[PDB]
């Protein structure tokens, strides 16, 4: 639902 | 009344990653520069708070505290401020000193970007009454992460573990608050006051949006995330 913003989040 | 050395620190540390954003300057010269079709101003919008989240984001994870929380929550709280944290920085570049006449060239260049008149109004009622205020970059910075931080956002499981992360941040604005400004009482009281209005901007984002006078309305997949738009 939100896998760029928790891939921007976990870097 | 004054800092302690601890929100000394903590107010510089805010301050050097909110400095980390495009520069106002850079904003307003594109704008001011030329005047762009309906279509041109939607991509550079879209442009525009495509690096504002990433920036966001990169700001969000330095906040102290932030990485200790929840993954789920870290998520929501990010997700929930964005649009916020965007309407927040517009506001205070929209309030920045330009040259004599540079300001009115700005708005009647927003007004015909290719927005609807509805929202037209109470971007610039919000606009107005935040200039209104006299912010200083501090004061910017520490509303923006209290924005960010707050405690009261949907889907959040631990709203204590936001509280004690926000509530620093929150007594060191109040300070600030009656050092620049001890002649009104009222100015802590009128930022807090300030938030619950930015708040009305998420309601009808994806409305404001999608009411652009352009054939297309093509987001880059960050901002399908955020905006929840496509
Ligand atoms: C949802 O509809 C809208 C409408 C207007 C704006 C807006 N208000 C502005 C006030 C001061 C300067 C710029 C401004 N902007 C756009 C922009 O570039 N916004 C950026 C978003 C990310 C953070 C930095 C600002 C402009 C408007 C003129 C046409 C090109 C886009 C806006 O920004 C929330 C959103």
């Amino acid at each position: 639902d939100h896998q760029l913003l928790r891939y921007l989040l976990d870097k | 009344m004054e800092l302690t050395p601890d929100q000394q620190t903590l107010l510089h540390f805010i301050m050097d990653s909110y400095n980390k954003q495009r520069m106002p300057q850079e904003i307003t010269n594109k704008i001011l520069k030329e005047a762009f079709s309906a279509e041109e101003n939607f991509l550079i919008l879209t442009e525009m708070a495509t690096n504002h989240v990433q920036v966001l984001v990169e700001f969000t994870k330095k906040l102290p505290g932030f990485q200790t929380l929840d993954h789920e929550d870290q998520i929501a709280l990010l997700k929930g401020s964005a649009v916020e944290a965007m309407f927040l920085r517009s506001a205070e570049i929209f309030n920045k000193k330009l040259p004599s006449g540079h300001s009115d060239l700005l708005e009647a260049r927003i007004r015909n970007s290719g927005i609807s008149d509805e929202y037209i109004t109470p971007m610039f009622s919000f606009y107005k009454s935040i200039g209104e205020l006299k912010m200083t970059q501090e004061e910017y910075a520490l509303l923006t992460a209290i924005v960010i931080l707050s405690p009261d956002r949907q889907y959040i499981k631990d709203r204590e573990a936001v509280e004690k992360l926000q509530e620093p941040l929150l007594d060191v604005l109040q300070k600030l608050c009656k050092i620049h400004q001890p002649e009104n009482p009222q100015h802590f009281a009128c930022l807090l006051g300030r938030l619950t209005e930015l708040r009305t901007f998420n309601h009808h984002h994806a409305e404001m949006l999608m009411s652009w006078r352009v054939n297309d309305h093509k987001f880059t997949p960050l901002l399908c995330e955020i905006w929840d738009v496509q």
